[PDB]
């Protein structure tokens, strides 16, 4: 993983005067502490995750079923751990895990976030998400269980 | 030399930097500008043009003196909602020969 | 007389009524020979600045004003010999120019250049 | 701690912050005293 992020254009725009094996290092760094956030932040797309090697013949599997079940263990992992969106909002490496918080994903999460960040300030509590954003009481059902608040 | 309107950087790091200019200071010692931060803030030293944030800053260290949406650190780094407003030196800015386009205007 | 030319090529600003150019401490301490009944810019800074601008382009020493086509062009003629600028960036605050108005006196805007 | 072939090339490591960010990093490039040196300054 960290030979993908080093990579990574990602890490290109994150450090760029750091030479390619200076970028393994904070990779690694990041990974012990925690694997699902350091998976979840360099596997932006589906051409990112694909480049790990997971069985040799993985290229040939369909890559619509493939992607779906990997993002499916993506959520479920995500939703067990769950997301501390206050984190989110102050470090940018935790924004990506919302967009796999059930009920969430990308257009829902980063419009989420954008409101968070405009107000420059922290969810007090869960109840905030409603009244605060423009959120749906369906969606609010879908993730407020999967939503930390520190 | 007027308030209001759109001036570039010649020298330091800020090289080729459309920015503006707010107020003029009436004894005309120095100048504020609306401008973006082009350093590191120690962490790559022994970069592109995109929006300064205020939280992840306060973690890495310094004098930090902050009030709500006001700020202030390393050297009166002057700061409001998010925004630098520090004053340049006159001769590093360049003020014909700019020519803004639509661009800036979303900027700031 | 040479009262009226720049001391010092340093800190030099063109009066904005007439564009006369002299040193800002030659303005503060004899004050603008071609325009001061009208203005009263004698003895302060706080006037000095507001009306006056050190942002002009070039300069036209202009030795006989009585004669010469740059001071036509330039509607200097009637002014006493002095160095002049070639146009000075600006406007007047929206008070002495009501009051100028008021006392006869048409505000025309000595901002000559044209935009791009 | 980062490293590659290491035949004329150098040994890199980064400090990283349990929020995340990273510290000053430190670079470690007859054979003796220069690890010796290295095993120092690490
Ligand atoms: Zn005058």
């Amino acid at each position: 993983l960290a030979i993908l992020y080093m990579n990574s254009k990602k890490s290109e725009a994150e450090f760029r005067d750091y030479p390619p094996v200076l970028r393994q290092a904070v990779s690694l760094a990041r990974r012990i502490q925690d694997p699902l956030i350091e998976f979840a932040q360099v596997c932006s797309s589906d051409e990112d995750i694909l480049c790990l090697k997971f069985h040799p013949l993985q290229e040939h599997v369909v890559k619509e079923e493939l992607l779906n079940a990997l993002y499916c263990e993506f959520i479920n992992r995500v939703n067990e751990v769950g997301v501390d969106v206050n984190r989110a909002i102050a470090h940018p490496y935790s924004q990506a895990l919302i967009q796999y918080v059930c009920g969430l994903g990308p257009r829902k999460g980063t419009h989420l976030l954008k409101i968070l960040k405009q107000n420059n300030t922290r969810l007090e509590s869960r109840t905030q998400l409603v009244t605060m954003c423009h959120m749906g009481p369906k969606v609010f059902m879908n993730c407020a269980g999967f939503l930390k608040i520190d | 030399l007027k308030p209001k309107s759109w001036v570039r950087l010649k020298r330091g790091i800020y090289k080729d930097d459309i920015a503006q200019v707010d107020y003029v200071e009436p004894s005309q010692n120095t100048i504020s500008l609306k401008m973006i931060p082009r350093i590191d803030y120690d962490r790559i030293k022994a970069p592109p043009q995109r929006l300064f944030d205020a939280e992840k800053i306060r973690s890495l260290g310094g004098d930090v003196a902050s009030d709500g949406d006001f700020l202030i650190f390393e050297g009166n780094r002057y700061s409001r909602k998010g925004f630098l407003f520090k004053s340049f030196a006159m001769s590093a800015v360049i003020t014909e020969g700019v020519k803004p386009t639509l661009s800036e205007l979303e900027k700031f | 007389a040479l009262e009226t030319v720049p001391k010092d090529l340093r800190h030099l600003r063109a009066c904005l009524l007439c564009s006369l150019v002299k040193t800002i401490d030659q303005f503060e301490y004899d004050g603008c020979d071609n325009c001061d009944a009208y203005l009263q810019m004698k003895g302060n800074r706080e006037m000095v600045y507001d009306c006056t601008s050190s942002s002009f382009d070039g300069i036209i020493a202009m030795m006989s004003p009585e004669d010469s086509w740059v001071s036509k062009w330039q509607r200097v003629s009637n002014f006493k010999p002095g160095v002049y600028a070639v146009s000075v960036t600006g406007r007047l605050p929206q008070g002495i120019v009501r009051e100028l108005k008021s006392r006869g006196v048409a505000y025309k805007s000595r901002d000559t250049a044209i935009k791009t | 701690i980062a490293f590659s072939s290491a035949r004329d090339h150098p040994v890199f490591c980064a400090l990283v912050n349990g929020e995340g960010e990273v510290t000053d990093f430190l670079r470690l490039p007859e054979e003796r005293e220069k690890k010796a040196q290295d095993i120092e300054t690490l």
